[PDB]
């Protein structure tokens, strides 16, 4: 009837969060899932979304930013089409500390023309710095060679994620 | 003894044994939570967890669900699985999942999860489009309850390690 193949592409699309710890990746991550939010501890680990349609995978990591976490980082690169590095907006002291994990991930090999979206996350709070701020901190107008992005936004509330994710998507396939 | 992912994802039916004894599992891998949700409305259908065990009434790794006919009527489902994992280290952590009916296999879940840090505890949530079935294939599943049956393969460096399987009602 209308029953049609319009899949078996067998695509795979591999998004990889990164970020210190507590800059609210998990959260992220379960808000993008629809799921509960109530009771997130840090990440020992990695937690995995895998989102199928007919053939078609999307698979979304979040991996531990703790200090005894972040060396494994290097384990998870691997097909990374999209990086998106979520810094919390509202802690100055850290800045600089994430201004240099984003650097060693942006001259990393296995990581190279992959796009970044940076969420300066956390915006609903009153602390939090803007993001031309923060890009000015990290030094986001220097990055060549792959296309970047930054978009204030708040895991908590949800504003401004869906458009990092529309950014992500239109900038997926580079 | 010696079952690697490629001879598995040929079968065309649920296994009759275990391809693997719970002493197999040198990792001590220990799956502590498991979650099934309906998606569309986010209801969490089932979950258990940590020290929750079981609510019950060869090997002791079997578990079977029973839905009412809306089951089969879902749009998209979300399951959701945390593990541990021990001292030794672990690279390549593989999961097949398969559902069959009666010799037709429903659903194939492939997933690679790759590294595993030492001591850490991961989650993977596999969320679905619930598989194209045909009314006649529904009928069947309805009429025939746990002859759905499904094979939960787990490999460590294309080594078999853990094998769970599982049966399905839906009356
Ligand atoms: N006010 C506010 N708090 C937030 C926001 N996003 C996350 N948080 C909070 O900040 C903390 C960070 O937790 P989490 O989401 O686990 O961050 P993480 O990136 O997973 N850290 P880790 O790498 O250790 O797992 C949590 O208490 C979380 O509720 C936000 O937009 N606003
Ligand atoms: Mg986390």
């Amino acid at each position: 009837i209308l029953r049609k193949l319009k899949s078996a592409p067998d695509q795979e699309v591999r998004i990889l969060l990164l970020g210190l710890d507590n800059a609210g990746k998990t959260t992220l991550l379960k808000q993008l899932a629809s799921e509960d939010i109530s009771h997130i501890t840090p990440t020992q680990g990695f937690n995995i979304k895998s989102v199928q349609s007919q053939g078609f995978k999307l698979n979304v990591w979040d991996i531990g930013g703790q200090r005894k976490i972040r060396p494994y980082w290097r384990s998870y690169f691997e097909n990374t089409d999209i990086l998106i590095y979520v810094i919390d907006s509202a802690d100055r002291k850290r800045f600089e500390e994430t201004g240099q994990e984003l650097t060693e991930l942006l001259e990393e090999e296995k990581l190279s023309c992959v796009p970044v979206l940076i969420f300066a996350n956390k915006q609903d709070l009153l602390t939090a710095a803007p993001a031309s701020e923060i890009a000015e901190g990290l030094n986001l107008h220097t990055i060549r060679d792959r296309v970047w992005q930054i978009q204030s936004c708040s895991a908590l509330t949800g504003e401004g994620v869906q458009d990092g994710m529309n950014w992500v998507c239109k900038n997926v396939n580079a | 003894d010696t079952i690697r992912p490629e001879h598995v994802l040929r079968l065309s039916r649920v296994t009759e044994n275990y391809l693997c004894k719970p002493e197999d599992n040198i990792y001590s891998i220990d799956f502590t939570r498991f979650k099934i949700r309906d998606l569309e409305t986010g209801t969490v259908l089932f979950e258990i967890a940590k020290p929750c065990v079981s609510d019950q009434e060869s090997a002791g790794r079997f578990v079977r669900y029973q839905f009412t006919p809306a089951f089969l009527r879902l749009r998209t489902v979300g399951a959701t699985v945390e593990f541990t994992v021990g001292d030794k280290p672990v690279s390549n952590f593989r999961m097949i999942e398969r559902h069959y009916f009666r010799e037709h296999l429903l659903k194939n879940f492939d997933f690679d999860f790759g590294f595993c840090i030492p001591s850490s505890r991961n989650t993977c949530e596999h969320i679905y489009e619930f598989p194209q079935l045909s009314e006649d294939v529904i009928r069947l599943m309805i009429e025939n309850p746990y002859e759905t049956r499904s094979d939960s393969f787990y490999f460590v460096d294309n080594k078999l390690i853990m094998h769970n399987k599982a049966d399905y009602a839906y009356n």
